[PDB]
């Protein structure tokens, strides 16, 4: 009730203004250091927050919120927390006036309700312009991102592996995409220009023996190609007791050779009835396992992760077979081939999996030169989905990038008048808190912020009524409408929710209880 | 700002260390260990900076930072160091007086060292005279790379067409200026030299075969069968023909970006997707051309050999940069339709057709050809050398104070700080030589300042002398390796604004 | 050169705010204890910030604004001090986000230029000529001292003074020419304006001192009544020439500047002066000899040889009021065409608590009656002119365009103090009431009307540019250094 108040405000603006000078493809990076000896280098808010282990109980909400964001929107890292902590500054000046700190609150709940009806009036429509002009979007929506970096020269190449990777995974009914669905996978070598857009799991494999050929063979017109995943243990006879397997001498040696290989004969046959071409297991193999299978065509692939799995079964429509007995060829999953291509002059010599048929997953290729280009492509390419999905799920959008603050603060302080009572200032200091983004933008490009924000509110009024936002990068010139410059107005009005709700759990805790360390 | 500081004053600390043993004539430094009896004594930069331990964490960037130059090439490394430090003398002094976002002022260096570049181009010279020796010497190496590969059958036919390949290029030996062409059902000894950009799978049917004056633009779009994927979305019509004519409105908008093509004075448009026969029947009457099948690669390998860009979207009529053609011959050869593009201007590019027996062959021959292009090419850069001994030093300086002439307010004093740093290599290198710098220095710039100035610094008589007659010439390649790298060494340290203490260990 | 400003503002702020808690009737009072052992306790800001002792250099300048703010509109003193408080307060943030003081203190000049035309607007225009709102304003601003039944009766009597030496192009008007003289004794009742002079003391009570004399002249005379000092006959002989210089001129009254150094008039020259009938006044204090200079139009005469028949004024009528401890003496038609009558009226009461309150009462009624005179029109306090002014600059800082733009925005929010500070002083909840003043805005403008509660607009215009000009002065010096 006294102290509380003010020490939550210093200490929650602490924490925002480390990343204020990064917002922006113009906010400068950092050099963060993992407890490992690795240095990390990065402009995304995400790992910073995510990398800060602190004892504050004010600063460990942005940690939270930031891990539900990268996955809804994943663009609201720097900008919410910046925003909330405009609405933070504006509410201390209101604690020493007496205003109840949950009438601010409820004030700042109210106030962008309003403003998201305002900027609902003057969005525009990108379907009803063209069916062109949207895919327009998607090749240069990770353009902005990845700008910044070496990888804008060839910025071109992965512009059209985005647009055919979305349709798939995501339908028109639901319009969502899931986590689970994209595989990122990444290694250290080679170049970016090598990078391939496939419709399915990649599954690096060596083919075992190398008298297995590099292709699969149709088998007399089958239909597709199968495939066969076992997770069982699949190993020696070894008993519940006693085990104490021993070769005595000579002698035993023709006793216990008939004895074993004629066990798996049985089992054989059931796997030609299905078709399957290839079996993949979780553990290795033997050496001589695979040689039997050599003569019939039958590939064997071993060390395959748990989490491989999943794409390996939704892309190539297949399963894990629990028994050979009641196997049959309903279920078995077909794609169109399965042949190996050499990446560079990497020695792994990875494989691609094609399908050729609409899938529900899709697996992300990223190569590069060094170990943080590979690992800042993967990062901006995940961001760069989630704006696909946000086009498609809503068809009306705005201009940001500064114009979308500005217009909304002029709504809501020109509303202000006409709504009386107490929520009369909490509307003038929600309007006063959303002029702190075009401002820090205008800081993180080198300009006068005043100077600026004064220009973009009376281009807005005397001229006519448009979105003119502030320039991080250098342009030609500003109306960014020109340059078809566009942003997701689902994206934005996610990022305005969160940041009113993460506001309003700051205030709700006015007591800060932590025991002791033994 | 101790952020800054440490990566300043803490790399300043850090780079004094090698800048005094930058030449011959430089000075030493002993590297002691706790023992004490352990330790060596080296002239070598890069070895002081990775010995000797350091807990401040800017520091350990330009450790990893040098160890580029050293993959890369190998020479000069202690140069690059030195050079990376003087760059942070001048860039601490525009910050604590300006207090702004470095970002600004590292623009304001990509656009000096352009204008450095171009400098040592026109004065750089080069040992490919007497090309006759340096000819036989070409197809000789070129032989011996074709051992083991199946190329290794006739000799004299593939080193011949590698010959003129790369003495005819005057220009980048980037692999991008060579079109590789393969085809199946044909002998090897059949391969023939050509210099057009030859594509496949030939472009419409009533379209003429004969092409006089082609213009060339890049632009991506689809203007056959749009809406790829109609399941999911919510049809609410009342009869099945509005399901086709809200395709057909969508189609009906890009009429206005195909009027700007005609106004673009362009009889050709190239496009990825397909065409719809309605605005394909419109390209007829405005004179239109429609090339299909460009697919990515030979779409970036046109532009650059035509001089013109790539763009998926309009942003303004009557404003591009396009490429032409003269004359652009259909044929066919080999049961596949080709296509051949001649008459660019200024075009230098070659293409070799190898016709093999089989898909194995044809991997293998490609492979194998352009390891033998990088051995030959690789000494276009090399032994070539330019005037040394401070004169082209100086000619860098200068060039960046034109560029100060047209300038903007606050980028001014970042180009200007640039030219400042060029001028710290002489006077490095008199301190470390037991000369005087601010003597040498300031003689030596206003004399190099306008004109027939082909003096240079003389460490034997401690004057200014011309280096022409005493013969002191570097690498060509040292010097754009060395700006390369000092270049992107200052934008790591400044775009970062925050630097966090390293965990010790 | 923040560290010297910043260290400045903070220390200025911290006396803005004590002076805040001071504002108006119920605000909370402050005490200075001197070294001497004297305790003071009052509202008044001049009061206090004089008897403080400040030893900061910048924060001395409140005194003479409050000086300046008392001598011209007369009212706001500590209204001034809240007003350059909140410029201060709200120009810690702008030098964080780099302005330099040269804008803000440009912008404060260029504000309170505008703030003028803003209010005249809004303000009712009246007239000199009626005597309705004149007898009112000087009524309802007694309603704060003691005299109730008493503040209608000296009404009619401050509203005729100052229209007749008001005129209409005089403007400003020397209030030094108004002079209460207090005595004990007599009550409130009892007034007469005499707007022919009026001194501070009484007659010569000796024998033979006629004290009463007709069409005499009356002139500032610095020398002294005294015998010899570098036997009655010869005291008598050097006090004959005396006298009889001054007979050569027909100069009947005699006014003699107090001096502990000599005496006034011996006894023997009282009855030499009984004969021609010479009244003279004596214990003439110093700060009259300047005032008697003035409404009369004589000089004063320092040695026996300056004194000349064409420096003596003109008196109808001398002759002493016979009153309760009091014994005033009056003088009428001075007939002075050149120089306007001066206006002197005598206080008059039984306690001497009346007669020094009811003196401090009466200036503060003439200095608002007196803002009419420069400028016509008055504006009704408790926060409609604040709150007015910061209505009309919400659209007009959108109009802006650069730095200058949002000192428009803070302008507007320090303007809000005055009238919060009066909600708080009340009892009332501060932000309650200023939100209920604005939600009415959009139908009622100046409406206090009923409640006989009115303000000149002349005390809202001074505050404004006084405390302009003070803060854009308090920027100016970024150093501090030890001169002797």
């Amino acid at each position: 009730g006294l102290e509380a108040k003010k020490s939550h405000i210093l200490a929650a603006r602490s924490v925002a203004s480390i990343i204020k000078t990064s917002l922006g493809p113009r906010g400068l990076d950092k050099i963060l250091i993992s407890p490992d000896g690795e240095i990390t280098i990065t402009n995304d808010g995400a790992t910073i927050l995510s990398q800060m282990e602190l004892d504050n109980e004010i600063a460990k909400l942005l940690v939270q919120l930031s891990k539900s964001q990268d996955d809804e929107i994943g663009d609201g890292t720097t900008g919410v927390v910046v925003l909330a902590s405009a609405l933070l500054d504006q509410a201390l000046e209101l604690i020493q006036k007496g205003i109840h700190p949950i009438k601010i609150a409820n004030g700042f709940d109210e106030a962008a309700k309003l403003a998201i009806s305002k900027l609902e009036e003057t969005c525009d429509d990108i379907s009803a312009s063209n069916d062109e002009l949207f895919r327009d979007f998607l090749l240069r929506a990770a353009k902005t991102s990845l700008g910044s970096k070496i990888v804008s020269k060839d910025h071109d190449r992965f512009a059209e592996m985005a647009v055919e990777a979305v349709i798939n995974v995501m339908d028109k009914d639901r319009k969502d995409v899931d986590f689970d669905l994209i595989k990122m996978q990444g290694r250290v070598g080679g170049s970016i220009s090598d990078s391939k857009l496939i419709n399915g799991v990649i599954l690096d494999k060596d083919f075992s023996h190398p008298q297995m050929p590099k292709c699969v063979l149709p088998k007399e017109g089958s239909d597709g190609v199968k495939l066969a995943i076992l997770t069982c243990p699949f190993e020696p006879p070894k008993p519940k007791t006693k085990h104490k397997l021993d070769i005595s001498s000579v002698e035993e040696y023709q006793k216990l050779q008939t004895y074993e290989q004629d066990k798996f004969k049985e089992m054989i046959d059931d796997v030609k009835k299905a078709g399957a071409d290839v079996v993949i297991c979780q553990w290795g193999f033997d050496d001589e396992a695979n040689h039997l299978l050599l003569q019939n065509d039958l590939p064997a692939v071993r060390w395959v992760g748990g989490q491989e799995l999943e794409h390996i079964a939704i892309s190539t429509n297949g399963r894990i077979v629990p028994r050979f007995q009641d196997l049959s060829k309903d279920k078995l999953g077909t794609c169109s081939r399965i042949y190996e291509q050499e990446f560079g002059t990497t020695k792994d010599r990875m494989l691609i999996i094609e399908q050729s048929k609409e899938t529900k997953t899709v697996t992300c290729f990223v190569r590069g030169s060094n170990k943080m280009i590979v690992d800042e492509a993967e990062r901006a390419l995940h961001d760069s989905l989630c704006v696909v999905r946000n086009l498609v799920k809503d068809s009306r959008v705005v201009y940001g990038g500064g114009a979308a603050e500005v217009t909304m603060s002029l709504a809501v302080s020109e509303e202000a008048d006409k709504q009386r009572g107490i929520d009369q200032y909490a509307f003038r200091g929600f309007a006063q808190a959303l002029d702190t983004i075009p401002m820090t933008l205008a800081e993180n490009s080198g300009l006068d912020p005043i100077g600026t924000l004064s220009t973009l509110k009376s281009k807005q009024l005397k001229e006519k009524i448009s979105n003119i936002g502030v320039d991080c990068l250098g342009y030609g010139s500003n109306d960014m409408k020109e340059l078809f410059v566009v942003d997701p107005f689902i994206g934005k009005k996610q990022q305005i929710l969160l940041a009113t709700q993460l506001c309003r759990m700051i205030l709700k805790i006015d007591n800060v209880i932590i025991s002791g360390k033994d | 700002e101790n952020a800054r500081l440490s990566a300043f004053v803490g790399a300043i600390a850090v780079g004094d260390l090698v800048k005094s043993t930058l030449g011959p004539k430089g000075m030493d430094k002993l590297l002691q260990s706790a023992s004490s009896n352990t330790c060596m004594v080296t002239n070598d930069g890069a070895t002081i900076l990775k010995s000797i331990p350091l807990d401040n964490p800017a520091a350990k960037v330009l450790v990893n930072i040098s160890k580029v130059q050293d993959d890369e090439v190998g020479d000069g490394t202690t140069s690059v160091t030195v050079l990376s430090a003087e760059l942070l003398r001048e860039a601490e002094k525009l910050i604590d007086q300006s207090k702004i976002h470095p970002q600004t002022i590292i623009e304001g260096y990509r656009l000096a060292s352009a204008a450095a570049l171009d400098a040592l181009t026109k004065a750089a010279v080069d040992n490919s005279h007497d090309k006759t020796m340096f000819r036989e010497d070409l197809i000789h190496i070129a032989k011996t790379t074709l051992s083991s590969k199946i190329l290794s059958q006739d000799k004299d036919h593939f080193a011949e067409l590698a010959t003129n390949a790369i003495l005819r290029l005057k220009g980048s030996t980037n692999l991008e200026h060579i079109q590789i062409i393969k085809i199946l059902g044909g002998k090897l000894s059949d391969s023939f030299l050509d210099e057009g950009f030859i594509l496949a799978k030939k472009f419409g049917n009533n379209q003429p075969k004969r092409i006089e004056n082609a213009k060339i633009l890049i632009a991506n779009t689809t203007l056959d069968t749009d809406k790829v994927k109609i399941f999911g979305t919510k049809f609410k019509v009342d009869s099945t023909a509005k399901l086709a004519q809200l395709e057909k409105a969508e189609r009906e908008k890009m009429k206005n970006k195909i009027a700007k093509i005609s106004k673009f004075g362009i009889n050709t448009f190239i496009n990825r997707q397909l065409i719809y026969d309605y605005p394909e029947q419109l390209f007829t009457d405005l004179g239109i051309n429609s090339i299909e099948h460009a697919d990515f690669e030979g779409v970036e390998r046109l532009a650059l050999v035509t001089g013109g860009e790539v763009v998926s979207t309009f942003d303004e009529p009557s404003k591009c940069k396009l490429g032409e053609c003269d004359v652009i011959e259909e044929i066919m050869l080999g049961e596949q339709p080709f296509l051949k593009f001649s008459g660019c201007k200024a075009g230098e590019a070659c293409t070799i057709v190898l016709r093999g027996a089989t898909d194995q062959t044809l991997d293998e021959a490609e492979r194998s050809l352009h390891d033998a292009l990088s051995v030959l090419s690789q000494t276009t850069k090399e032994t070539r050398t330019v005037l040394g001994g401070g004169c082209a030093e100086m000619v860098m300086s200068k060039a960046v104070d034109t560029e100060a002439q047209n300038i903007d307010g606050k980028k001014s004093l970042a180009v200007e700080a640039f030219a400042r740093a060029l001028r710290q290599l002489p006077t490095i290198l008199a301190d470390n030589a037991g000369f005087d710098s601010s003597e040498l220095v300031s003689k030596l710039r206003s004399s190099i300042y306008n004109g027939i100035s082909t003096s240079g610094l003389d460490l034997n008589n401690g004057t200014i002398a011309d280096m022409r007659q005493l013969g002191i010439v570097e690498s060509y390649k040292l010097k754009r390796a060395v700006v390369s790298s000092a270049s992107e060494a200052a934008e790591v340290l400044l775009r970062v604004d925050n630097i966090i203490r390293a965990r010790p260990r | 050169p923040q560290e010297v400003r910043k260290a400045n503002i903070i220390a200025a702020r911290s006396v803005a705010d004590a002076i805040r808690t001071s504002l108006g009737p119920k605000g909370m009072d402050k005490m200075i204890k001197t070294s001497r052992g004297e305790i003071i306790i009052s509202n008044d800001g001049h009061t206090i910030l004089k008897q403080m002792a400040i030893l900061h250099p910048v924060a001395r300048m409140l005194v003479e604004v409050s000086a300046a703010q008392d001598s011209e509109a007369g009212d706001g003193t500590t209204s001034v001090v809240i007003l350059t408080g909140a410029l201060l307060g709200a120009a810690e943030r702008l030098l964080n986000k780099g302005i330099h003081p040269t804008i803000i203190a440009d912008s404060f000049q260029s504000a309170a230029k505008r703030s003028v035309d803003i209010l005249l607007e809004m303000c009712h225009k009246v007239s000199l000529s009626d005597r309705e709102q004149l007898v009112r304003a000087a009524s309802t601003s007694l309603s704060s001292k003691i005299v109730s039944q008493y503040s209608s009766f000296l009404a009619p009597l401050a509203v005729d003074s100052v229209l007749k030496i008001s005129d209409e192009n005089s403007k400003n008007v020397d209030l030094n020419d108004i002079r209460l003289v207090k005595k004990v004794g007599g009550t409130i009742d009892d007034t007469e304006m005499i707007d022919g002079v009026v001194l501070t003391q009484t007659a010569i009570k000796s024998a033979g001192g006629p004290t009463r004399k007709e069409k005499a002249k009356i002139g500032l005379i610095q020398f002294q009544i005294s015998p010899p000092k570098p036997i009655l006959k010869e005291e008598r002989a050097y006090l004959l020439n005396i006298c009889k210089k001054i007979k050569k001129a027909k100069c009947n009254v005699l006014l003699i500047q107090k001096s502990i150094l000599r005496d006034a008039v011996n006894d023997l020259a009282l009855h030499f002066l009984s004969k021609l009938n010479i009244m003279v006044v004596k214990d003439i204090e110093r700060e009259e000899i300047e005032f008697l200079s003035k409404g009369l139009g004589c000089k004063p005469i320092a040695d026996i040889e300056l004194f000349t028949e064409d420096r003596l004024g003109s008196a109808d009528l001398v002759e002493e009021i016979d009153s309760d401890g009091s014994k005033i003496v009056r003088v009428t038609g001075i007939r002075n065409n050149n120089a306007r009558p001066t206006v002197s009226v005598v206080i008059r009461g039984a306690n001497n608590m009346i007669i020094d309150e009811t003196e401090r009462s009466l200036h503060d009624a003439l200095c608002v009656i007196r803002c009419l005179v420069k400028e016509r029109g008055l504006i009704a306090g408790g926060g409609a002119p604040e709150i007015e002014i910061s209505r009309r600059l919400s659209k007009e800082a959108r109009s802006m365009e650069g730095v200058q733009a949002f000192i428009w925005q803070e302008f507007a929010s320090a303007l809000e103090v005055i009238p919060t500070t009066l909600a708080e002083n009340a009892g009332l909840n501060s932000i309650k009431v200023v939100t209920e003043l604005r939600s009415k805005h959009e139908n009622g403008e100046l409406n206090t009307y009923e409640e006989h509660i009115l303000q000149p607009v002349l005390v809202s215009t001074s505050a404004i540019t006084l405390a302009s000009e003070c803060v854009k002065s308090i920027l100016r010096i970024d150093d501090i250094a030890f001169s002797r």
